[PDB]
RNA sequence: CGAGACUCUGGCAUGCUAACUAGUUACGCGACCCCCGAGCGGUCGGCGUAACUUCUUAGAGGGACAAGUGGCGUUC
């Protein structure tokens, strides 16, 4: 009766509860319009900007985030949101609800249910970063 | 209407008055040409796919060793006359062939055999006048081999030209060393005796197919001069070029390379930018240091006969 | 639907030229709420004229050398600079900006053939992704110019450009820039 | 595998003119140590099981024990 | 006028430094007539170019 | 004078379906081991859009899946797969009940028993495990028993003593005595290896297969051969119909169905129709499954999807 | 870009001569066999090794490949190789003859072949 | 020999092994809110047992080989 996913950007974590529930999406123990870098609410409704508010009413959703910055925990938690709701139409609904579903995600974007893998790269000595160099001078 | 690759290399998209078109997959898979895939992606829902019967195909074999034509054949060349075959055993009355026709009737001309017999800008007026490039049931091939097989059947089929064939102008290769004839124009060797002595005959057929064949009687072909030489001894290696007495003898890979090989294609009109008016010439690969030229290039002194009086400063290949 | 902002729509916005057709983004299944989405559109080839153009227009915009990482800084510039486009005009801000990248790029340049030393341009054709490409470019830097050092903001200065090179009038930066490239190519041929 | 390989000794000898110094590298075989080298093999080297002979039936005999 | 164009094959890069990209050309008036170009910048298989001139010859300065 | 008819095609995976099985209790349930690691309950439809609908995805492997097989009651499933763990399921939720570790190679077959209390395993350890329902250790079958993989393990049906059924690829074919787990029986008559074996439901015969294409049926009483039936490819999969006295066999383009009084070839089973990959290869068929309807017909081909077949009598 | 290596190539070819007759089409069975003969440093490696047995697999179900030497393949090459057709083409009625060949068996006492066909010298 | 193979790293594992110096979930207890006109709900990095490994950590094992398809290839 309960169905718990994480979602993943570069080092932020954020990890998604579901039950069956009335709608409640909060993350961190806060509401969804109440994140501060508002910029990017959009970001984070379109989980439920695109599937409607009647996939999000038989299932509670709690999401606990951690590590990143600002912009990496706003995409860690809509991974979070997309895989667990999807997750949880998997073991407690039939899976043609779970292909439908999926199906309209993964079409707006892929990124919703498989994470970037793109992280960052050890900087090497002789420049400031992981190909850059330092000025040289010649004559 | 058997359709054949021929007929798509030319672009004979006549599918409009004959109508009973059937072809074979094979033939149209095996053509490397786009512009003829460009062909088969629109027009040919007008005609069928379909093979024959190996009953059929057993028995157009037999007389086509009759007329000298089997190993001039490719292999998807037998099929599409055994395709023709269930066609003609269908539609059209079969009581009006034959086979084993004919015998040679050897018209013996004092014409050499590279006289420009109908090369049509060549004249002994007949113009060009810019029209007649295009002016130069049954079947659409413009292969001979294909051509004179169908015709000692007796089987009337057309061409891109609309009309129906009554003569069949070509050239085959008779061996002089063992009389066995091609209707290969490409290869110089036999395929029976493996020699030099093919010599090149120039036929003429019929719609009944009445073979009768101009074996050029003249002396200047039938000669003996040129032909005998010392050779030197045998090379092996790397770069060794053994003077090319059989068609398959191993040969060492001797290529020119591809930025040698390429010539202008100075019709084209992106053409302006860089470099000068004409192809480079390949001055620093090994494949120039080594002097491998083309082997179409240089013919004309292969024709020369090796004891003769060449100039004291020349040196070939 | 899926508007972007929330209030502006993508179903209006008609595309004129054929040849930049399938080189601009958002009509229909590109349709997103954010210009920011952060995905590999650069990983290989011809991989950047399937994200959506408002996206172009705001990486093209972080780009000088202060402002070098900073994309929520810009799409706070473009969401500013659509809302001061349709209290002037009216339009569907995005319709605008279509035809201001349409009336910007240019569509013959020069380029130098021959020897070094040598400075003999010749004029050769303009590719549909580059001119894509060449006019965000022209657009983002007329922002930059008659807004560097003086009242302006760059969320309004964006938006005086974007509008005059959809009038493709001879106000706009990305215009006369136009009208130089492509004025020299034809002495070029 | 240059580490667990070659074994690197470096020594520093003395003379009337100088010091010369020596350089010994051992590369150690395979057959792991009886004293005798590692256990793990080449990285490059591929043993591939001998070819084992089998016995082909022809008549179907049912062996029952 | 102004035309149009489609790209039918990509031929090569001319160019002094490998810039400018040889490219077969279509029409858009469905002309058989395929005036071939270079252009500046990417150009892949089934692209649409617009030109000023189709009077461009295979000349060299 | 009967015919199948493709009657119907699943679609619900990546990967090549390698095991399918019925059950008489539950006609619309029938179950799809697969290689994208996932187990499909399907449940029957018969509509026009499909034949059956995808169901429950059971996740619990971490490798292929090279088997799958029911309770005599439909609510629990047992799945051997190329993780080397064998995975009780129960059908009711999709959640594992049981963890069978206790092979080191990739388990290829599940032994199933009709007394519903027997579970003892063979895997490409070449090894027989002796196990229960809980899982319960008592001895390692390695004394005289293989020397390549085990490629599949069944039991019979029996009321005599009851009789096991382990194949390898080293040619062999043998009987385990049960109460024992000691070998009486051994059958060296095959070439190549094998690959499938199916019992009957009298009790009194095996089939084998494998790779010459050509199946040996052993009689199970006297131990004697009885039938050798040829081939068109390899063999990859065979079943035994309780009521018409057949044996169906996977082909790889196709499907060989015989009837076993008098070696009578009966219908190829196959569609293609693109002519244009003439030299890619045909897409191969993996798995069957003989429905206790007695007129349905279950395979899983390498291009991922599952086709049914009907009977059309007449 | 993406060159196989003779640590790769000769060294599958070693498990097609020997054991040509477990070997498959699949890269995942070839894999799974790879292990039981072939004792290997790291899987990249037998990856490799499979990936080219299973590409080999495939170019021989064309024809033989040079590489090969099959107990099994030439055999089967050998049962390929006697196409006895019906009539060989040394069994003939007519076969033209130049007249300076004609004297020839004359002089060497085998004028009496009647299979033979003087034609017109050309 | 060098190249490659190799070692480390990264990416994937809702599969395995585990966790009072890492947690999650649940159940107690408390604080607080709107209340309804009791609650329930909620937030608790507030603190106590139990269920266990998704998150954390680190061990073994799998994973990808140009494998599959379509073209190009002196067709390798
Ligand atoms: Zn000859």
């Amino acid at each position: 009766q309960s169905v718990q996913v994480f979602g993943r950007k570069k080092t932020a974590t954020a990890v998604a509860h579901c039950k069956r529930g009335n709608g409640l999406i909060k993350v961190n123990g806060r509401p969804l319009e109440m994140i501060e870098p508002r910029t990017l609410q959009y970001k984070l409704l379109e989980p439920v900007l695109l599937l409607g508010k009647e996939r999000f009413a038989g299932v509670d959703i709690r999401v606990r985030v951690k590590g990143g910055g600002h912009v990496a925990q706003i995409y860690a938690i809509r991974q979070s949101i997309s895989k667990a709701l999807v997750a949880y139409y998997q073991k407690y609904v039939d899976e043609a609800s779970k292909k439908e579903i999926k199906d309209i995600l993964i079409q707006y974007d892929r990124t919703l249910l498989v994470a970037d893998p793109r992280r960052c790269e050890s900087k090497k000595f002789g420049g400031p970063g992981a190909r850059a160099r330092y000025q040289k001078s010649y004559r | 209407v058997v359709a054949d690759a021929g007929a798509f290399l030319r672009h004979a998209a006549l599918q409009d008055i004959g109508k009973n078109i059937y072809t074979i997959r094979e033939v149209v898979t095996e053509i490397r040409d786009k512009a003829t895939r460009r062909r088969l992606a629109v027009l040919p829902y007008e005609l069928r796919f379909k093979e024959p019967l190996p009953e059929y195909v057993r028995l157009v074999t037999e007389f086509s060793k009759k007329t000298g034509d089997y190993p001039s054949l490719s292999a998807t060349d037998i099929q599409v006359l055994a395709l023709t075959y269930q066609l003609e055993a269908e539609f059209v009355g079969v009581s009006h062939l034959k086979q084993e026709p004919q015998k040679v009737k050897v018209s013996s001309s004092i014409q050499h055999p590279e006289t420009p017999l109908h090369i049509s800008g060549f004249h002994l007026g007949g113009w060009i006048t810019p029209s007649n490039i295009k002016q130069i049931v049954g079947c659409l091939t413009t292969d001979f081999a294909m051509q004179n097989v169908l015709l000692q059947m007796g089987l009337h089929v057309l061409a891109v030209n609309g009309m129906l064939i009554r003569e069949a102008r070509s050239y085959i290769l008779r061996c002089h060393g063992c009389f066995k004839t091609t209707s290969d124009m490409s290869r110089v060797f036999c395929s029976h005796c493996g020699n030099k002595t093919l010599k090149k005959v120039s036929v003429t057929v019929s719609d009944d197919g009445t073979l009768h064949m101009h074996f050029s009687r003249n002396p200047k072909v039938l000669n003996p001069r040129g032909l005998r030489y010392s050779l030197p001894t045998p090379k092996g290696g790397k770069y060794a070029i053994n003077p090319h007495l059989t068609e398959d003898q191993r040969f060492p890979q001797l290529r020119l390379s591809q930025k040698a090989r390429q010539k202008t294609n100075v019709f084209a009109p992106d053409y302006i930018a860089g470099v000068s008016p004409f192809v480079e010439n390949d001055i620093s690969s090994r494949s120039a240091t080594l002097q491998v030229r083309d082997s179409t290039l240089g013919a004309g002194r292969r024709r020369l006969n090796p004891n003769a009086s060449r100039k004291k400063f020349v040196k070939k290949r | 639907d899926i508007k972007l902002f929330g209030k502006w729509s993508t179903d209006d916005v008609q595309i004129n030229d054929i040849s930049l057709q399938d080189y601009i983004a958002v009509k229909e299944k590109y349709a997103k709420y954010l210009p920011h989405s952060a995905g590999r559109y650069a990983a290989k080839r011809f991989r950047k004229a399937q994200c959506p153009i408002v996206e172009r227009l705001t990486n093209s915009m972080m780009m000088h050398g202060r402002n070098n990482g900073k994309k929520l800084m810009t799409v706070r510039i473009v969401k500013h600079a659509f809302e001061i486009i349709h209290l002037l005009t009216g339009e569907n801000p995005l319709q605008v900006l279509v035809n201001a990248i349409i009336n910007s790029g240019p569509r013959e340049d020069s380029t130098r053939i021959g020897r070094a030393g040598t400075v003999r341009r010749q004029a050769v054709d303009v590719s549909p992704l580059r001119r894509v490409n060449q006019a965000i470019w022209l657009l983002c830097t007329g922002a930059r110019e008659a807004a560097f050092r003086n009242i302006k903001t760059i969320a309004e200065c964006l938006a005086d450009e974007l509008i005059n090179a959809a009038k493709g009038s001879s106000n706009s930066y990305a215009i006369k820039k136009k009208d130089e490239l492509e004025r020299v190519a034809k002495s070029n041929r | 595998p240059v580490n667990y390989y070659v074994d690197t000794a470096v020594r520093h000898v003395l003379l009337r003119q100088g010091v010369l110094g020596i350089k010994v590298k051992i590369m150690l075989p395979w057959d792991p140590t009886g004293k005798i080298g590692p256990k793990k093999p080449l990285p490059d080297h591929v043993s591939i099981v001998e070819p084992k002979d089998e016995i082909l039936p022809t008549t179907p005999i049912s062996e029952q024990k | 006028p102004i035309k149009l164009a489609r790209v039918t094959k990509v031929l090569g890069r001319t160019g002094s430094q490998g810039q400018c990209t040889q490219v077969r050309v279509e029409f858009m008036d469905d002309t058989s007539r395929s005036i071939i170009r270079n252009v500046k910048g990417p150009v892949r298989e089934g692209d649409v170019l617009t030109l000023l001139e189709s009077e461009r010859e295979a000349r060299r300065l | 004078t009967e015919q199948m008819t493709l009657r119907g095609t699943l679609k619900g995976h990546n990967g090549w379906v390698t095991q399918i099985a019925t059950t008489p209790q539950f006609p619309d349930m029938i179950l799809s081991a697969s290689r994208d690691k996932t187990i499909i309950m399907w449940k029957l439809t018969r509509d026009e859009t499909n034949y059956g609908i995808p169901q429950r995805a059971l996740r619990g492997h971490s490798h292929f899946v090279s088997d799958v097989v029911i309770s005599s009651d439909g609510q629990f499933a047992l799945s051997g797969s190329w993780d080397g763990t064998l995975r009780l399921w129960d059908l009711t939720t999709g959640t594992t009940t049981r963890r069978f570790v206790g092979h080191t190679k990739d388990v290829l077959s599940v032994a199933f028993s009709s007394d519903n209390r027997q579970i003892v395993s063979g895997s490409r350890d070449k090894t027989i495990k002796l196990w229960n329902t809980l899982g319960v250790c008592k001895y390692t079958v390695q004394d005289e028993s293989h020397s390549e993989w085990v490629s599949c393990v069944r039991f019979s049906p029996n009321s005599s003593n009851p009789i096991i059924v382990s194949c390898g690829w080293d040619k062999l074919v043998k009987v385990w005595n049960l109460a024992n787990c000691k070998l009486k029986t051994n059958h060296i008559g095959h070439t190549g290896y094998l690959n499938t074996v199916t019992v009957s439901p009298d009790g009194s015969l095996c089939a084998s297969g494998g790779k010459d294409g050509q199946a040996m049926l052993w009689d199970l009483n006297e131990g004697k051969h009885l039938y050798t039936l040829d081939g068109g490819d390899i063999i990859n999969a065979l079943c035994f119909s309780p009521n018409r006295y057949w044996l169906c066999a996977a082909t790889g383009p196709s499907i060989k169905i015989w009837d076993l009084e008098g070696k009578i070839i009966v219908d190829e089973l196959k569609q293609e129709v693109i002519s244009t990959s003439s030299k890619a290869e045909p897409p191969q068929c993996t798995s069957l499954a003989w429905s206790a309807d007695g007129q349905t017909l279950f395979a899983g081909y390498t291009d991922n999807l599952v086709r049914v077949w009907q009977v059309t009598i007449g | 870009g993406r060159v196989r290596t003779k640590t790769v190539k000769k060294a599958a070819r070693v498990i097609i001569e020997k054991y040509y007759t477990r070997l498959g089409n699949d890269f995942h069975t070839n894999k799974r066999v790879c292990e039981e003969i072939a004792i290997i440093p790291s899987k990249k490696l037998r990856n490799k090794i499979a990936g080219y047995v299973t590409h080999l697999m495939k170019r021989i179900q064309r024809g033989p490949v040079r590489g090969i030497s099959i107990k099994l393949q030439e055999e089967e090459r050998e049962r390929r190789d006697n196409y006895v057709p019906e009539v060989s083409a040394l069994d003939q009625e007519i076969i033209e003859v130049d007249p300076d060949t004609k004297e020839m068996l004359k002089l060497l006492d085998f004028g009496s072949l009647s299979n033979l066909q003087v034609t017109q010298p050309t």
